[PDB]
């Protein structure tokens, strides 16, 4: 019971304000949150476009 | 810390215990009031060795000016009790 | 025979290695006696004034007052213009100023010459 | 004041001074929180010589190591696209002088 | 600490002090107990070779070469007891030592707590108030003219007397007040 | 959206609540050290999540 | 601007027609209200100024100084309450009158659309301060101190007057706006060199410049607490404000006339800081720290770059607040011990813990701990100096190091260690002293939230 | 609740120099004609559970036996499961 | 938090079997982990790829002609 | 400059640690030497490896200090190793934890300190560096092993040397749990973090037999 | 989000990979994200809807201020103080706008460097060039004016630059 | 290492300089001179944005390794084959570099023996 109330008033309430602050105010302004672009490898498919990145040049496999 | 509250009985018993382990002093002749130079026939170097043994057994070292004038086991017990603030 | 210990200013000679204490003489003993006598008189006065239940303030110490007065306010009336004081004052109060003046003037002249020649690469240097 | 008697019953135990005694002119320079002139196990000159020697020898040997570096029996590493020209600095409109790597 | 220092150290005191210092530094050098005991007995043997020596000049010639040898072999990092003037906990609890007079500045709401203690404290204050008036005259009469020659204080000689200048010795804060 | 930012700021933010509470009643009691230790443990278990997202 | 000038004047009849036991309450309350009103001045524009009338105008360099001047009076009243208790009602009212007159003169000085009116009020501030030092001073040297604080100042400012009137004979106006808009370069001539020196040394003496700083330790040590607060907080900043105002006409001579002074400052901030390491008096230590900080401000003003000016403004405000708080702490110790010696009363943290916390915060701000506005000013000045020349950093760096040392020295000598045994009259700190320290320190840590309000017109 | 139950000291006749290095110390002293008056005081450092010492390699190899047993059991299980 | 353990005055202190089994278990798991990693992944210590001998290569592959052509 | 500074730092601090009597001073000089090793790693252009070493050193050095503090509290505020004697059996959990910490600190294979320090040594052997810096890095590794030996020997192996009133006690849940969490860390975290992070440098795939093992021989 | 102009702050299309689980082992990241959404984003979203409808109940506007053009310092008489005042105010406003333009370009550069990951030295060359151009322009316009800067000093600096350019071009033409 | 001992104690010009490799024409050995082939193109090898020093001829195996480490994330021990292949490719690159080192070494040997032989013939 102590750890239940602790996680509510010490973890749950702060993360609500932080998430509210970030997703409606900080991200209202441009360039405030900049994410490094995710890595693209051959064979990956992109959700927005749907196209498929081609595979490689079939290197000679040995050992 | 968690160190027990040592008392005057403990100090006296420990001092006599250390003195009995001193083979230069026979255990049946020594008493709490037994003088060192006269009643026990000890030199001054034996007195300073006794003081050093007290220091090593109790964990604190007595200043030499106070050490050189400790001549009875009762006096050593009283000095240690005064230093460590012992009630009873 | 052992290697000897050499005292210096910041590492003084130990008491046990002082040959002076081994030249024991009657006047030396009398001097030590009167030294401890004055020490004991001062200690007696301090303890008399310290243990008093009626005294509810600070014990005014003449020695501390003398130290502060001599350090602060007794300097100038005892100051006498001598070659030692004059040279030390001139050096320590003029030399650093002219040294730093020369250093900064040389640096800024070099920088200005580089700017006039145009070979400095002050690109992106917006804030100054 | 660090080398004064620590077992004496001073009036100011932390300062190790007595009420009424004359105070050293430079007291606030020797206050046990600052320069102390206590005797040392080794002479001052010996420590100076040893410390100076230790530092000078280390600097000299570091210079020597700079003069005579250590490495492995290898040639320089090889990078595919003209020593990786396009993505190190850029400048794509110059067509740099090509270099091709020797397969051995 | 407790004993007032004398005008000087006699040859006996210097020799005893050097013996204790040498034993301590030898213990520092010889960590193990058996080795320390062997070398301590050997040091004692080397120490009393000149015990029965008679003239002062050559004895003072000794204890000097001995001091030089000690300073040569003094183990530049000796063992120090934790509460000693060089120990790792020498003045650890000096920040917890509060003077007794501070208690006089407590608010009455604070003194409402702990009332028996303050009754005993008032008894102690009254006892000091009377004993001081007795002690001042005792010290005035017992003191040699021209000022004390040593900082040693006389005991109490009457029935109701208390030792002169006793208040600030018996009322030490504590060794480990907190 | 994108819990990474929210959690990686929430851990630092909740690390400071006991400092805010240092003037409360819990500071005058013996439950303060346990409170601080529990807060640090919770912050650690919350910080483990953006580490998983990065991995 | 009369909405601030008139109430400060009305503080006088209100004080003189008050009860024998209600003067302090009334003065404090109405001074705080005047400060709240003057809070209105902080709003500024990115353009020229807030020109109220032909006589008074406000700027974002004048606004923080005016706000600090208005805020400082209630604190001075609170600290002066204690040591004037045994004074007759007439003399207490006279003390309050001197403080009110000084505030009024400073308020009119910082607006001062015209340079001669600025000079007149700038030198009018000399009389109430002199009377405060030489009348309600504890020591015998106060009289001597007063003479110093007088003549130095006048020695610097009598040539200035001449220069000022001379300028009006050549340009026709001393109005600051026309002086700004109709500025022309100064030729490299002996006449122009001397006019530059006459315009500069008047404000150089009051910063004070190293070598002209001798009056300051005397005046700060021998003055009462309110005198020390007003001297360290505001009266030192008059020179900096005057230099910011008057250097708009001294170009391009300042490009090389600044060399004799920059050195005297750049080396000076070292020497005075070193002096703080060996000092047996708290008040002298705080005075010399003020000298070092104002030497850095002098450097910033002489460099004459936007970052220099922003840093100088921020440092002036921060130093005023910090030095006032340090003087208040030293006075709380002095009122208990009556000694004014650092080494005498020791181990005060164990006896007075909250005052020890106040000491720690004051020393931390004095030490320039980020992100306090002290370090904002220091950092801006250091960046500007580095752009001026890359070697200045060495000197700057050393000063930073030395500062930390003596600051913590002052904290360790008085608060840490073992208490002096024979001192038994150290009563617990009153609500008055704690509130005084709180009201000094909270504005600093609030201003660190909104730096642009103290960064000046070049922000 | 603290450690207050009136602990007793051992009897001082328990401490005998017999079975220690202190015989070696006494013999090497007597070969020159000397005795250690405090030799018996320290016998408690060699008397009880302090009578047995552990070597450096033995200290490093504190749990080698159970660990090796578990390791070989795991290897046997892995071998019997992979070759199926 | 724990149990009451009394001083001993010159004899071995009282030891709970709990701490003994715990210390033994952790030492045993340390040694088991070391052995398991050495068995399963021994290439981290002894290496996996051989180091060629430079003198064992022939001049045919090294671009060497018999000191007379070029 | 970074390489030279790190090398001289690690050598000089290990040489100072080799003969200290205070346990806390020994461990402090140990962490100073490890910081010098981190700076050497920076100097040979290997930043992520230095970060990884930081992460491992955190675990095992924190646990080493906690064990030292446990002993200090156990023997009534004592720090000088001349007065700690036989503690291998007197307090077993501290003994085993500090043994594991000293093994990890010296890069015993397949512990937390292996996955960082072994790679540090391999990288410093095959890089175009100062000969002197490499030499002093090797000597620093040897001296690290030597002062770990000094701690173990002088504090756990001989006969007891503490005052007669034995107050040794370990049975507190707080101390045991705090030590065991970093025990599990300093055992498994090296492997876990090394295998979870993406590759951030080219590997040193091929090595001379003597050069690959040189760290083990030195230790 | 329409809160800012996409042309002033360009952002690439943000192509992202699709999950290709190669093992049947369920990951903790997806479950953690699901529970995070359910426990955090939904209450925040409902609170935002409540606040947004409260705001929509009371809708009011604010406007951007427009400034007309005035004669600049080049077309002001030598001692005519009114035109000098107007030109000075205009020049100060233009200086502020130029500062904000440099700020915008710097924000673009920083966002590019963070976004591009490890290929920033190549994929931010356009932003680096654009910042170089803007920095050169701003430095020519405003640098070395001093703390007591004004429109007259900027004009004098420009005039000296133009004299230097004209002299150099004339010398090159007749060589 | 021995090459350090040889170069720093023997003839400096006898052994090659790592800063100046190579000092001989690539075709000086044999005229075929087959070229190295790079597998991953610029676009994908940028989209994976490895590192500027990881952008060598072994990049394709590193791409495969990253593909698996992203794909089989929770089981961080799923793919060792790709790690082994990348290590093998790096080992091959290192042995090619060692071959280049020894090639220039023995080429300098032969060159030196040459000009000393013509010196001997000229003196004769
Ligand atoms: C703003 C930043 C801070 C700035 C301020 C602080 C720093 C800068 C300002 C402060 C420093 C300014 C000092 C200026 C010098 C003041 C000299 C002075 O007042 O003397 C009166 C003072 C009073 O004369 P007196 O009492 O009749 O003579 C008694 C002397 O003891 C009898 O002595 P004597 O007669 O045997 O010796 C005199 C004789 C011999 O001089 C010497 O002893 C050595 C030579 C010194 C000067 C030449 C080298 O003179 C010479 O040969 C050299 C003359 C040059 O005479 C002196 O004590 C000084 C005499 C020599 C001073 C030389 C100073 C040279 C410094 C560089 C310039
Ligand atoms: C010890 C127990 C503590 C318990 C309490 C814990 C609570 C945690 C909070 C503690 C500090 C955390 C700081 C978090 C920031 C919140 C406040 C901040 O956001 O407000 C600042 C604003 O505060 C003010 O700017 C600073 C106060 C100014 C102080 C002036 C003093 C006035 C009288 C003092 C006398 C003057 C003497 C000095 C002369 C100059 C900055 O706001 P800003 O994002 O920018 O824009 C304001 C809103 N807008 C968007 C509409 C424009
Ligand atoms: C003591 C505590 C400090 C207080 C304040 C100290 C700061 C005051 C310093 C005054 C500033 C410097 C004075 C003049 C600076 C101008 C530069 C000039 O003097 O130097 C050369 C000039 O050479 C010499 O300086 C000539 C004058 C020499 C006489 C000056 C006295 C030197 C020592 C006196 C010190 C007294 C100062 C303290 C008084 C109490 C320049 O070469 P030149 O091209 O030719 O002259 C250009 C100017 N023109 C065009 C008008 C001709
Ligand atoms: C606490 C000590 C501080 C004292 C500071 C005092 C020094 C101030 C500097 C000199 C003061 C007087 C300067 C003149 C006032 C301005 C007048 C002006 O600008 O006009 C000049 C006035 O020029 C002068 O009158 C200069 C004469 C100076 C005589 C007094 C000299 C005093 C000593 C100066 C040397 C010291 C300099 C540094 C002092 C630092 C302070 C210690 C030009 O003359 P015009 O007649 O207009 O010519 C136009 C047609 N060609
Ligand atoms: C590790 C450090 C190195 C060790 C260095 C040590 C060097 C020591 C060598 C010199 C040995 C000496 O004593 S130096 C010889 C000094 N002279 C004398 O010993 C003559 C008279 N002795 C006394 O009077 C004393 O009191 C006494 C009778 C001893 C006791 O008496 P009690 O007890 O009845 O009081």
């Amino acid at each position: 019971y102590r750890h239940s109330i602790f996680a509510v008033t010490h973890v749950l309430i702060p993360v609500w304000i932080i998430h509210y602050y970030l997703k409606y105010h900080v991200t209202a302004k441009p360039y405030t949150v900049v994410e490094r672009k995710p890595r693209i490898f051959p064979g990956d498919t992109i959700l927005e476009t749907g196209e498929v990145i081609p595979l490689m040049k079939e290197f000679p496999d040995q050992h | 810390s968690d160190a027990p509250p040592l008392t005057l009985e403990a100090i006296k018993d420990r001092v006599l215990y250390v003195l009995k382990l001193y083979d230069k002093i026979d255990p049946e002749k020594l008493s709490v009031n037994s003088h060192f130079m006269k009643d026990l026939g000890l030199d001054s170097l034996d007195q300073v060795e006794i003081i050093m043994a007290m220091e090593d057994e109790f964990g604190f070292e007595i200043p030499d000016i106070d050490a050189e004038k400790l001549m009875c086991p009762q006096e050593i017990v009283d000095y240690i009790a005064d230093k460590k603030d012992v009630y009873e | 025979s052992f290697p000897k210990y050499k005292p210096s200013r910041l590492a003084t000679l130990p008491a046990t290695l002082d040959p002076a204490e081994y030249d024991i003489s009657p006047e030396t003993r009398k001097a030590q006696a009167e030294r401890l006598a004055i020490r004991s008189r001062l200690k007696r006065e301090y303890l008399l004034q310290y243990n008093d239940p009626n005294r509810l303030g600070v014990i005014e110490d003449p020695a501390l007052i003398r130290w502060t007065y001599a350090r602060s306010a007794n300097i100038y009336p005892n100051f006498r213009p001598t070659p030692k004081t004059s040279l030390l004052g001139a050096l320590f109060g003029i030399g650093p100023l002219f040294f730093w003046y020369y250093v900064f003037k040389t640096d800024r002249d070099k920088k200005e010459k580089l700017i006039q020649e145009g070979k400095l690469d002050q690109t992106f240097n917006i804030s100054y | 004041q660090q080398e004064r008697d620590p077992w004496y019953d001073w009036d100011h135990p932390d300062l190790r001074l007595n009420w009424g005694e004359p105070i050293h002119w430079d007291l606030d320079m020797y206050i046990r929180n600052r320069v102390d002139t206590s005797p040392t196990p080794v002479s001052w000159n010996t420590m100076c010589k040893h410390l100076f020697g230790f530092v000078a020898f280390m600097l000299f040997m570091f210079w020597v190591g700079e003069i005579y570096p250590s490495y492995q029996p290898v040639g320089p590493k090889q990078y595919p696209y003209n020593d990786l020209y396009l993505e190190r600095g850029g400048d794509p409109t110059k067509e740099p002088e090509p270099v091709v790597h020797y397969e051995i | 600490a407790f004993s007032a220092p004398a005008a000087y150290l006699t040859h006996q005191q210097k020799v005893l002090r050097l013996y204790k210092r040498a034993l301590r530094h030898l213990e520092s050098w010889c960590v193990h107990r058996d080795k320390y005991r062997y070398f301590a007995c050997l040091m004692r043997a080397r120490f009393d070779e000149h015990k029965n020596e008679k003239d002062m000049v050559k004895a003072t010639q000794l204890l000097r070469q001995a001091e030089e040898e000690f300073w040569y072999g003094q183990h530049p990092q000796p063992y120090i007891f934790p509460e000693s003037p060089g120990g790792t906990s020498y003045e650890r609890y000096e920040c917890y030592k509060v003077p007794e007079w501070c208690l006089d500045d407590w608010h009455p709401s604070e003194k409402a707590m702990y009332p028996d203690y303050f009754a005993k404290r008032e008894q102690w204050k009254r006892l000091r108030r009377e004993s001081w008036e007795r002690e001042v005259k005792q010290l005035q009469e017992e003191t040699p003219p021209g000022g004390p020659r040593t900082e040693a204080l006389p005991p109490a000689r009457k029935e109701g007397d208390l030792p002169p200048l006793w208040w600030h010795i018996v009322t030490r804060p504590r060794e480990r007040p907190m | 959206m994108n819990p990474f930012a929210s959690l990686t700021l929430t851990t630092l933010t909740i690390l400071t609540i006991p400092i805010m509470m240092s003037n409360s009643n819990i500071y005058k009691t013996n439950l303060y050290p346990n409170y601080v230790k529990t807060t640090v443990s919770y912050a650690f278990t919350l910080s483990l999540v953006p580490l998983l997202m990065f991995m | 601007m009369l909405k601030i000038i008139i109430p400060t004047t009305m503080l006088l009849p209100m004080t003189w027609m008050s009860k024998h036991n209600m003067i302090w309450i009334n003065a404090t309350v109405h001074s705080l209200l005047i400060s709240l009103i003057s809070l209105s001045l902080l709003n500024q524009l990115g353009e020229n100024s807030l020109n109220f009338s032909l006589t008074f105008f406000s700027d974002s360099l004048s606004a923080p100084l005016l706000v600090l001047t208005t805020w400082l009076l209630p604190l001075m009243l609170m600290a002066s309450q204690s040591h004037l208790s045994k004074e007759t009602t007439t003399r207490k009212k006279l003390y309050i009158t001197m403080l009110i007159l000084l505030q009024l003169f400073l308020i009119m000085t910082f607006t001062a659309t015209e340079l001669i009116l600025f000079y007149i009020l700038f030198e009018a501030t000399l009389v109430p301060t002199l009377i405060i030092i030489t009348r309600w001073g504890n020591q015998t040297e106060r009289l001597n101190a007063g003479l110093y604080f007088l003549f130095y100042t006048l020695a610097g400012s009598l040539p200035l007057l001449v220069a000022l009137v001379y300028i009006q004979n050549t340009t026709g106006s001393l109005n600051f706006l026309i002086i700004h808009y109709w500025s022309h370069p100064l030729s490299n001539s002996w006449s122009n060199i001397f006019m530059w020196l006459a315009c500069i040394m008047a404000f150089m003496v009051k910063m004070p410049l190293y070598g002209l700083h001798l009056w300051l330790p005397k005046a700060h040590v021998e003055a009462p607490i309110a005198g020390s607060m007003v001297l360290a907080a505001v009266l030192l900043k008059l020179g900096g404000y005057g230099m910011m105002r008057i250097t708009t006409i001294l170009n391009p001579l300042t490009n090389y006339m600044a060399y004799p002074f920059l050195m005297l400052s750049m080396w000076g901030m070292i020497m005075t800081s070193s002096i703080c390491l060996r000092q047996t008096d708290l008040k002298s230590l705080i005075a010399y720290s003020s000298v070092s900080h104002m030497a850095l401000v002098i450097v910033a003003i002489m460099i004459q770059t936007p970052w220099s000016f922003m840093g100088a403004t921020a440092l002036m405000i921060a130093h005023g607040l910090t030095s006032s708080m340090l003087f208040c702490l030293a006075n709380t110790n002095y009122e208990r011990v009556h000694s004014r010696t650092m080494i005498l009363a020791r181990g005060l943290q164990t006896l007075l813990p909250l005052m020890a916390t106040w000491w720690l915060v004051a020393s931390l701000t004095n030490l320039a701990l980020p992100p306090s506005i002290n370090l904002i000013g220091e950092l801006f000045i250091i960046t500007a100096s580095f752009s001026w020349s890359n070697i200045t950093i060495i000197l700057m760096g050393m000063n930073m190091m030395i500062t930390a040392l003596y600051s913590l020295y002052m904290l360790i000598t008085t608060q840490r260690g073992k208490y002096t045994h024979h001192i038994n009259n150290i009563k617990p700190s009153f609500t008055r002293e704690n509130a005084l320290m709180a009201l000094h320190i909270l504005p600093l840590l609030l201003l660190t939230l909104n730096p642009k309000m103290i960064l000046g017109p070049l922000y | 609740e603290h450690g207050h139950s009136k602990m007793e000291l051992p009897d001082y006749k328990q401490w005998k120099i017999e079975g220690t290095p202190l015989e070696t110390v006494q013999e090497k002293l007597a070969a020159r004609g000397l005795r250690d008056p405090w030799g018996r005081n320290e016998a408690w450092r060699y008397s009880g559970g302090f009578a047995n010492n552990v070597s450096f390699v033995g200290a490093l190899l504190k749990g080698f036996k159970w660990g090796f047993a578990a390791f070989v059991v795991a290897v046997g299980a892995e071998y019997y499961l992979e070759s199926q | 938090g724990g149990v009451h353990i009394e001083p001993r005055y010159r004899q071995f202190p009282q030891l709970t079997r709990s701490q003994l089994i715990q210390a033994e278990f952790f030492s045993a798991t340390m040694w088991f982990w070391i052995l398991w990693r050495f068995w399963h992944d021994s290439d981290a210590v002894l290496g996996h790829f051989p180091y060629p001998d430079p003198s064992q290569w022939t001049d045919e592959e090294l671009g060497i002609l018999p000191d007379d052509e070029d | 400059m970074t390489l030279c500074l790190g090398a001289i730092t690690t050598l000089f601090t290990a040489l100072c640690a080799i003969t200290q009597n205070d346990i806390k001073k020994i461990v402090a000089f140990s962490t100073s030497s490890q910081l010098g090793l981190m700076m050497v790693t920076i100097g040979i252009n290997q930043p992520h490896l230095a970060f990884l070493h930081i992460c491992m050193h955190a675990f095992f050095k924190a646990m080493l200090f906690m064990c030292s503090g446990s002993i200090i509290h156990s023997l009534n505020d004592e720090q000088d190793i001349r007065k700690m004697g036989g503690l291998y059996k007197a307090m077993p959990f501290t003994t085993t934890a500090l043994i594991i910490g000293s093994l990890a600190l010296t890069g015993m294979p397949y512990l937390t300190g292996f996955y960082s320090k072994d790679l540090i040594i391999e990288a410093v052997n095959m890089s175009y560096t100062n000969a002197w810096a490499l030499l002093m890095t090797l000597i620093a590794t040897s001296l690290t092993a030597a002062y770990s030996t000094r701690i173990i020997f002088f504090a756990f192996l001989g006969k007891p040397r503490f005052p007669p009133l034995v107050l040794i006690n370990e049975n507190n849940p707080l101390l045991i749990n705090s030590i065991k969490r970093l025990l599990i860390g300093s055992i498994f975290a090296g492997f876990i973090i090394s295998n979870n992070i993406p590759p951030m440098t080219v590997p040193n795939t091929t090595m001379p037999l003597y050069m690959k093992m040189t760290a083990l021989i030195v230790t | 989000p329409d809160s800012w102009d996409k042309d002033v702050y360009p952002e690439p299309p943000r192509r992202t990979p699709a999950p290709a689980p190669q093992t049947s082992l369920p990951n903790p990241v997806t479950y953690l994200t699901k529970i995070f959404d359910l426990l955090v984003d939904r209450p925040v979203t409902l609170a935002r809807e409540f606040i947004e409808q409260q705001h929509a109940k009371n809708r009011y506007y604010y406007y951007h201020r427009e400034f007309r053009r005035v004669p600049d310092i080049t077309e002001c008489e030598e001692k005519d103080i009114l035109c000098m005042f107007e030109a000075e105010m205009q020049w100060r406003r233009d200086y502020k706008v130029d500062q904000e333009i440099v700020n915008i370009i710097q924000e673009r550069l920083k966002a590019c460097q963070q976004r591009e990951g490890e290929s920033y030295r190549q994929n931010c060359a356009k932003e680096l060039e654009q910042f170089t151009q803007v920095s050169k322009a701003f430095q020519d316009r405003y640098s070395d004016l001093g703390a007591h800067y004004s429109a007259r000093k900027c004009l004098a600096k420009q005039k000296q630059r133009m004299l230097a350019e004209r002299k150099a071009a004339k010398e090159a033409a007749a060589a | 290492g021995a090459h350090l001992a040889r170069r720093y104690l023997g003839d400096a010009s006898k052994e090659p300089d790592p800063l100046r490799m190579p000092t001989f024409p690539p075709d000086y050995g044999f005229p075929e001179r087959k070229e190295r082939e790079m597998v991953a193109t610029q676009q994908e090898m940028n989209d994976a944005q490895l590192m500027l020093q990881q952008r060598d001829y072994c990049a394709h195996y590193l791409i495969q390794l990253l593909k698996c480490k992203r794909d089989s994330f929770p089981n961080f021990l799923a793919c060792k084959h790709e790690q082994h292949d990348w290590d093998y490719c790096e080992h091959l690159d290192y042995v090619k570099r060692m071959k280049e080192f020894e090639r220039e070494r023995r080429l300098l040997q032969r060159k030196k023996r040459r000009e000393q032989r013509e010196a001997e013939m000229a003196r004769g």
